[PDB]
């Protein structure tokens, strides 16, 4: 019961990189550049109700 | 939010501590006072800066010695919210401490 | 009490100033605007901490040379409110300088 602070503090405490915080904790999605085609991946079915 | 507000969340924090801890004493009771403080305080910077717009509040202060001597300038009024958090909290928690004896 | 108000105020200085000396030229635009956001902080105590209460200003810092040395936390705070004051005048000075130019014919 003191001064809370965000959970990313002792999660990155383990010697844990930004890199594998934005990659681990959720599940991605990809996109292609620098050829001008404007496409990802196939869907993964995760859209239910948005 | 206002000062009431962030002050009855204060000591409904304190209280919650007081039943959780069943303290009797006084000298303990200041202890929790300062852990109290400690806890209950706002993330948000627009809450923060919204206790130093709010009422019941002054610019200058008694004691310097707990002002902090750095360019962070939240850490400069996070000291000063806490040391009147843990004066207004001790003025108005001498009286709780007798009522909650009372109640139970 | 809110940020809003004192942008109606910084923004109808910023209109006065164009109307009054007629600037047509991007690069002379030092001394109206930057008089225009010196003009525009209030002068009392409570009202520095009511525009710093509501939103539109953060903590996080653009530039560390507009800090001064001092121990007080209100000239911080008026210097604060200066910068987004210089940020917001300088970003809509040009959008108010095309609306000048379209407005007479």
């Amino acid at each position: 019961r003191r001064r809370k602070l965000p959970a990313t503090i002792i999660l990155r405490a383990l010697n844990y990189t930004t890199e594998q915080i934005l990659d681990l904790f959720f599940e991605k999605v990809i996109f292609e550049i620098r050829d001008n085609k404007l496409q990802m991946e196939l869907v993964p079915e995760r859209l239910r109700g948005e | 939010m206002t000062y009431n507000n962030v002050f009855d969340h204060a000591y409904e924090m304190l209280k919650e501590n007081i039943r959780y801890d069943d303290i009797r004493d006084t000298d303990d009771l200041h202890d929790a006072i300062h852990m109290a403080a400690d806890n209950a305080v706002p993330h948000y910077y627009a809450d923060i800066f919204s206790v130093m717009a709010s009422e019941g509040i002054d610019l200058e202060f008694e004691d310097s010695g707990l002002m902090p001597d750095t360019k962070d300038v939240i850490r400069i009024l996070q000291a000063r919210i806490y040391e009147q958090l843990t004066i207004d909290l001790w003025e108005d928690a001498e009286d709780l401490l007798n009522e909650y004896l009372e109640e139970v």
